[PDB]
């Protein structure tokens, strides 16, 4: 109990300190040093804290910068990836080999074409040839091209 | 279309008879169909259509 | 001990580097040679940093104390008066006014913006080539170096004539024939600012961009005291008006219409000589063209049979030739061509020779390089079309 | 010996040079001690370093530099900084409270550059290469050997060929022997398209030729291949907003890089077409681009190497006759080979066996080589 009460007392004190800035790691320097994307304008070398590796502030992630004299002193949660955000504007409905139905023998080629190089990179190695890296689909619009591009 | 880049071209063609009844069961499988329901005289009834 | 003595010498520049300052270079920080560190701590605690503003209107210009409206860009607009150490005749109404923080007034007057993209146009490192490295065109390097230099050189044979010398030359002719060539040569002999810019270098994606940045260079070039200009590969800004029924080429027409202006227009455009490269002139605008703009339209001919002969001699200077060169003979067999085609006969000899495994090049190997870059190619030039362009 | 004794000469230099530096670095007075000095640097460089441009430098001490917000600060520049690699445009380091010039930046490349050099050498070599000798010699005489032996030019008092233009119809090696070229070399190899140097805004294209050109002097020696470059030509796009004259200005201002006023480094050009009538003659001249070579569909004997290349590493059936595609006499090509090859290899693992037949073959011939 009295560890509760004087965690909230300190609380009172502690939470009137300076909000810490968000900014995005764009690039690690040498002598502890990260190039951060403070949002929404800046672009400043921030030293590392003395509690945080700094081969953990890879790029491209997100990390909290103390109010003055920035430093980052924690890695938050990693942005959402873009290549994420650009699927979910895109939205291409979801699709599955069971959703699909009616060109079985195109499912086989696809198959071949896009599943066997990637997973049994072994098969066309022994035969000579090189993988295929090329697959184009003929087709009357919403004949299932798409369809079957995102089930495979 | 110089023979050496796509690897592969498929052919997707309008749906068959088969292949319409097929897409017209898998689009069918998320509704309240009523008992007995003759999804091959549907497909039948609607030629020349995609999927 | 050889390997010792390599060893030793690795390790003591090591030792050197470790003791004196090794790798400063990802902030991008200078060897610690040059490091005034007493001087720097009094720079930051003795001058103040200065926001750039531009001084906008002078209340009560008169010898009462006046007020000056300052413009800190995208930052706000205030009302503020000049230091003591400033005199009031220093700074106009349009000069970048440069004030400080805290009251903005401790004034530093500041040059006119000027966009990098202009300003790295300065001919800073002066090309190799030699008014020597130019052969066949003796008029015509005449011509240039007349209006180019002299008057650069010695103003006082014209100011006693009382002539204006011309100031503004066309040198136009097919793709090869030392245009650029001749270019490079006056911006190396030249002792003045010589301002390059490339045709396409003013087309910009917003619509009075290109004609934004042909008055920055040109009051770039008006700040400056003996300027030449040379605008190659004109052809691209520079084209004849047409109405159309769509609007195309507005936005060129317009920054051409700019430079036109500030060729001859309501104005001194100063002492500035302009050069315009170009093997498409009949594109370019009348206005463009008029002699009070482009004063010394220069020709750069296919060279005739003495200007081929004398290119061969040029390029063949430096090679490991024969006795008997008979470049005239060179030069007759190879009419109608163009310095590049010349260069690219010689190299070709070289080639010959080298993949002969011949550390001597002979007429043998000068009149292969002939049939292959004068006869083999003769499909790929552009003369037959440039001629008549 | 001679050489033992002129590193003798430069080791007992270097010891007097450290028998200095300490003398001095010791009777330095507890002060301007190398690392001193460096955390006197630290303490005046502030902790956060904001970026920003240096719109231009107006003497020594002195420079305006552009912060993010769009503020225009007019300040000094501290003696930490090599007043040098600065040119209006660039990054730079200012300090938090005064906006000192106390750093440079920009040691990071930007995507176009990423994207454009080729970090990786294509598997493909000279010796996978079949029938062309005359081309690969000459194209090896331009990009290869004024690098590997320049004793060579120097000697005969030429410089090398600047470009070289593999113009051939649809498939015969041209991008093959740019892909050997950049296997073999030792320079920077940056690969672009002509599609691909078509832009969108009004002077994109142009601005992309640049930054390109400049890429390729910056990583100099290097080797700039332009593959499809009829592409900037013959297909017109509707996202090019100025059109066929925007496309003009970009033909231009490679015409100027190729050949213009400033003065190239160590770039050599490589250019691949398979419509070279469509070309600006200007572009082609000799001074931007010599060595116009063509590339002639393979003969027999050519095509009989290429089925060898593309079939040493199949198991063809002791039934199978690599004569049979090289008599259908037609307009074949090494892409037409290597498809059949390859579309032969996929018919066999469909059908199961690891081994080629002539079946197979023949049902490739008819897929492919729909002829
Ligand atoms: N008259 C000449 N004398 C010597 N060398 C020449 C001459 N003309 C051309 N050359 C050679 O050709 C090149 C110079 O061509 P330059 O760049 O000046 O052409 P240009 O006339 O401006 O053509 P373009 O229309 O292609 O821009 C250099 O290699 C130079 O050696
Ligand atoms: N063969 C098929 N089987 C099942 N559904 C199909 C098929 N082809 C098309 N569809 C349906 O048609 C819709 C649109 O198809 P789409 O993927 O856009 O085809 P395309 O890519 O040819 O336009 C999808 O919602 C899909 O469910
Ligand atoms: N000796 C050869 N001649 C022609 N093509 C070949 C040869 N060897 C291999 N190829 C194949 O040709 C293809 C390259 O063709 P490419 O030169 O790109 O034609 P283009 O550039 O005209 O489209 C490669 O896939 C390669 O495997
Ligand atoms: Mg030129
Ligand atoms: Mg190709």
């Amino acid at each position: 109990l009295n560890a509760k009460v004087r965690l909230l007392r300190e609380e009172l004190q502690l939470l009137q300190e300076q909000g810490s800035y968000v900014g995005e790691v764009v690039r690690a320097m040498d002598k502890k040093k990260v190039l951060v994307k403070v949002h929404p304008e800046g672009k400043f070398v921030v030293d590392v804290d003395k509690n945080i590796d700094i081969n953990d502030v890879t790029p491209n992630c997100r990390v909290a910068l103390r109010n003055d004299s920035y430093t980052l002193h924690k890695i938050l949660p990693n942005k959402v990836d873009p290549l994420v955000s650009l699927m979910m504007v895109e939205k291409v409905p979801d699709s599955t080999y069971e959703m699909i139905g009616g060109l079985d023998k195109q499912i086989k080629e696809i198959k071949e074409v896009i599943e066997l190089p990637v997973k049994h990179p072994e098969l066309f190695e022994a035969l000579g040839i090189a993988q295929p890296k090329g697959v184009l689909l003929y087709g009357p619009p919403g004949t299932g091209k798409t369809l079957l591009a995102r089930a495979v | 279309l110089r023979p050496g880049r796509i690897d592969r071209k498929i052919e997707f063609p309008p749906p068959n008879e088969e292949a319409r009844l097929d897409i017209l069961k898998i689009h069918s499988r998320k509704m309240n169909l009523t008992r007995g329901i003759n999804l091959r005289k549907i497909a039948e009834l609607m030629p020349g259509a995609s999927g | 001990q050889i390997k010792q003595v390599e060893d030793d010498i690795q390790q003591l520049l090591k030792k050197i580097n470790e003791l004196t300052g090794i790798k400063e270079s990802d902030t991008g920080l200078a060897p610690p040679a040059l490091w005034d560190l007493a001087a720097d701590k009094q720079t930051l605690q003795s001058e103040q940093p200065l926001q750039v503003a531009r001084c906008t209107k002078i209340i009560n210009a008169d010898s009462e104390d006046p007020k000056y409206i300052i413009n800190v860009k995208q930052f706000a607009k205030f009302v503020v008066d000049l230091s003591d150490q400033v005199a009031p005749t220093d700074i106009e109404e349009g000069m970048r006014v440069g004030v400080d923080r805290n009251k903005y007034q401790i004034h530093i007057p500041l040059p006119p913006k000027i966009d990098p993209t202009v300003t790295m146009m300065q001919v800073e490192e002066k090309p190799d080539v030699t008014y020597s490295d130019v052969g066949g065109c003796k008029e015509q390097i005449e011509k240039l170096r007349e209006v180019v230099e002299t008057p650069l050189l010695h103003p006082e044979r014209f100011v006693n004539l009382g002539i204006e010398p011309p100031k503004g030359v066309l040198l136009f002719g097919p793709p090869g024939t030392g245009k650029t060539l001749c270019a490079r040569a006056v911006a190396n002999r030249t002792d003045a600012c010589f301002i390059r810019v490339i045709g396409s270098e003013l087309v910009q994606k917003y619509v009075g961009e290109g004609a934004r940045m042909v008055r920055e260079l040109f009051e770039m070039a008006r700040t400056k005291k003996a300027c030449l200009i040379f605008f190659d590969e004109i052809d691209a800004i520079g084209g004849a008006r047409f109405d159309d029924g769509a609007g195309g080429d507005n936005e060129v027409q317009r920054t051409m219409l700019e430079l036109i202006n500030q060729l001859d227009g309501f104005d001194p455009r100063g002492n500035i000589k302009v050069l315009m490269a170009t093997n498409r002139p009949d594109t370019l605008d009348p206005a463009l063209m008029r002699p009070g703009r482009l004063d010394r339209k220069i020709e750069f001919s296919l060279p005739d049979l003495e200007g081929r002969t004398h290119i061969f001699k040029i390029h063949a200077r430096s090679m490991s030739v024969e006795r008997d060169i008979r470049f005239e003979l060179l030069a007759r067999l190879c009419p109608n061509s163009t310095g590049a085609e010349i260069r690219s006969v010689c190299t070709e000899a070289g080639m010959f020779a080298i993949r002969a495994r011949r550390k001597i090049a002979t007429e043998k190997d000068f009149l292969e390089a002939v049939n292959k870059v004068i006869k083999s190619y003769a499909k790929f030039s552009a003369t037959p079309r440039y001629m008549t362009y | 010996r001679l050489k033992l004794l002129k590193l003798e000469r430069i080791k007992d230099y270097l010891l007097m040079e450290e028998e200095f530096i300490r003398n001095q670095e010791q009777m330095k007075p507890l002060e301007e001690k190398q690392e001193e000095e460096r955390s006197k640097v630290d303490d005046l460089r502030g902790t956060p370093m904001s970026v920003g441009t240096l719109e231009e430098i107006i003497d020594d001490n002195h420079a305006i530099v552009s912060t993010s917000v769009g503020s225009e600060h007019y300040v000094s520049i501290l003696s930490f900084v090599d007043k040098d690699l600065l040119e209006p445009g660039c990054s730079v380091l200012l300090n938090h409270k005064v906006h000192a010039v106390i750093g440079v930046l920009m040691d990071d490349t930007d995507p176009l550059v990423t994207v454009m050099k080729v970090e990786k050498a294509p598997q493909e070599t000279y010796a996978d290469i079949g029938g062309l000798d005359n081309q690969i010699q000459e194209i090896k005489e331009s990009v290869e050997l004024p690098l590997t032996h320049p004793e060579y030019y120097e000697e005969m008092g030429i410089k090398p060929p600047k470009g070289v233009i593999l113009y051939g119809p649809p498939g015969t090696g041209k991008t093959l022997l740019a892909k050997a070229v950049a296997n073999q070399t030792s320079a920077t190899f940056l690969r672009v398209v002509g599609s691909e140097l078509i832009q969108k805004y009004l002077g994109d294209g142009p601005k992309l030729v640049r930054e390109l050109f400049r890429v390729a002097e910056e990583h100099a020696p290097s080797i700039v291949f332009i593959d499809e470059i009829d592409a900037i030509g013959t297909k017109r796009y509707d996202s090019n907003s100025g059109g066929e004259r925007e496309i003009q200005r970009t033909m231009l201002e490679l015409l100027n890089q190729l050949d213009g006023f400033d003065s190239r480094g160590d770039v050599k050009v490589i250019m691949a077409t398979n419509r070279i009538e469509t070309l600006d003659p200007a572009l082609i001249r000799p001074g931007r681009i010599d060595r116009k070579i063509e590339f002639p569909l393979p003969d027999e004997k050519t095509k009989k190497r290429i089925f060898q290349i593309h079939t040493s590493r199949m198991t063809l059936a002791d039934d199978v006759t690599l004569d049979d595609l090289i008599m259908a006499k037609d307009d074949l090509s090494g892409a037409d080979i290597k498809a059949i090859c390859t579309e032969a290899g996929l018919m066999a693992l469909r059908e199961r066996r690891m081994k080629v037949t002539n079946e197979d073959f023949k049902k490739s011939k008819e897929n492919v080589l729909y002829k």
